[PDB]
């Protein structure tokens, strides 16, 4: 049911639905092997497709949209631009974006108009989707227009007073509007219907476009090693890690946040605590990306030092602080780490399983969060550490998998489309 | 490291194996709890 299917191939993008549509790709759209491209503010980046009565039909696509420029936000919040126009006679369809919301579009032949679309908030201490891939789903029917956002219904709108709505246009995907010039797109797997989708047929296709053999980090990316990562943790989510002052162990302190008086705009800051870097036990190489079950060292630097995470071999209760220090052999200590991802729908958490080599058959415990004793004159009778816990080796089994557990890690690079 | 070792231990509430580690450094069982009185 498939008449339009935009996909990668050889520095270009080609139809390949066997309808044989026309694709011209300018100079102005990065492309890369992920099949994702960029539509930026530059007026030659832009992608034209020729392809070759009521109908249904359906789009969908990934889409990553950055964060608004702090300073720049009420244009954010008030300017409308197009990202995919489709329209012929002044008829058609069209993809917009104004600030946090995405809209779809219809046009009849007489002009008459009817949208939905999909707004998610500026005000969350962590987003879901700000300046992360997510998944977009449009239907048509007779009767109705529907937005699925990754594989669930979000909105809907009656377009039953609208009238014929042609098709057959050229697709121009092209930022258009009154935008900033550090405004970008990026889109990936773009579809075009003869159908209306179900809601069971998107979520199918939500979960088998999510698949890959490799990890992703926090945006959607492909996970990499020798890449200097922040960590977040799904079951603490303003929370970070700060090698303690003093002392080898990892402390929790509490996100930062966004300090000026915007009203529009709420956020925890991204880029802090240590930077990580994801190694390998054998040992830096070439777009090296890293894959569910390899056997890797978590690493951090401390004053132009590597120093890694460790674990005690012999810890006497269910979880104990890890040991962060300078990368060394010892008898007392565990340094391999596996990086795993035990949930079984789309997610970009992963988990760290410290292991005794690579070769055994030995659980040790999870790398996550949990609160110690504070002995002496304290303010505070406990206190969060970057842990190893046995309890989520048990926890891990228990399905569905709990997508919120403290056990469940995400890695935050510094990226052109997130400013804090 | 041998150093951070001991420091590691006695953030841990495990002030015998913070003795273990620095005896193998090696030190004075008296040098050494000093070190952790210390700490």
């Amino acid at each position: 049911n498939i008449i339009l299917n935009l996909r990668y191939k050889d520095n270009n993008l080609i139809d390949l639905s066997g309808y044989g549509a026309k694709v011209e790709v300018y100079d102005g759209v990065e492309l890369n092997d992920k099949n994702q491209f960029k539509l930026t503010s530059s007026a030659n980046s832009k992608i034209r497709v020729t392809q070759n009565v009521f109908l249904d039909f359906s789009v969908s696509f990934w889409i990553r949209i950055p964060k608004y420029k702090n300073d720049g936000i009420q244009n954010y919040i008030h300017n409308e631009y197009t990202i995919i126009n489709c329209m012929k006679n002044n008829s058609g369809w069209k993809i917009s974006i104004r600030g946090n919301r995405i809209i779809w579009t219809l046009i009849d032949i007489n002009g008459k108009t009817k949208s939905v679309f999909f707004e998610y908030n500026i005000r969350e201490d962590i987003s879901e989707y700000i300046n992360r891939w997510f998944f977009v789903t449009i239907t048509n029917n007779l009767n109705n227009a529907k937005i699925y956002i990754n594989g669930k219904l979000e909105s809907n709108t009656d377009i039953k007073d609208i009238r014929e709505v042609i098709a057959n246009g050229e697709i121009i995907f092209k930022l258009d509007g009154d935008i900033d010039r550090t405004q970008f797109i990026w889109m990936k797997y773009f579809s075009i219907f003869n159908t209306e989708l179900s809601q069971s047929n998107i979520e199918e296709r939500y979960k088998i476009q999510s698949y890959s053999e490799y990890l992703k980090d926090f945006w959607g990316n492909p996970l990499m090693y020798n890449k200097e990562y922040y960590m977040f943790n799904a079951g603490n989510k303003n929370s970070y890690i700060k090698l303690k002052k003093d002392s080898p162990v990892g402390e929790i302190l509490t996100r930062s946040k966004y300090n000026q008086n915007s009203k529009y705009i709420n956020y925890r800051d991204l880029y802090i605590g240590e930077k990580f870097i994801i190694r390998r036990k054998s040992n830096s190489i070439n777009d090296d990306i890293v894959r569910k079950e390899d056997y890797i060292y978590l690493d951090f630097f401390n004053l132009n030092q590597e120093w890694r995470v460790y674990t005690y071999k012999y810890f006497k209760k269910e979880e104990e602080k890890l040991f962060l220090a300078p990368i060394s052999d010892s008898d007392e200590f565990y340094n391999t780490i596996q990086i795993k991802e035990y949930d079984e729908q789309p997610t970009y958490s992963c988990q760290l399983l410290f292991k005794k080599d690579e070769e055994s058959t030995d659980e040790i415990g999870l790398i996550g969060i949990h609160r110690f004793y504070e002995s002496g004159i304290v303010f505070e009778e406990y206190k969060d550490y970057f842990c190893i816990s046995k309890w989520y080796l048990k926890e891990v089994k228990r399905k569905p998998y709990n997508l919120k557990l403290g056990c469940n890690w995400q890695f935050i690079p510094k990226d052109e489309g997130w400013t804090e | 490291f041998a150093e951070l070792k001991a420091k590691f231990f006695l953030e841990i509430g495990d002030r015998d194996a913070a003795r273990n580690a620095l005896r193998k450094a090696g030190y004075s069982d008296e040098e050494a709890e000093r070190i952790i009185r210390k700490y």
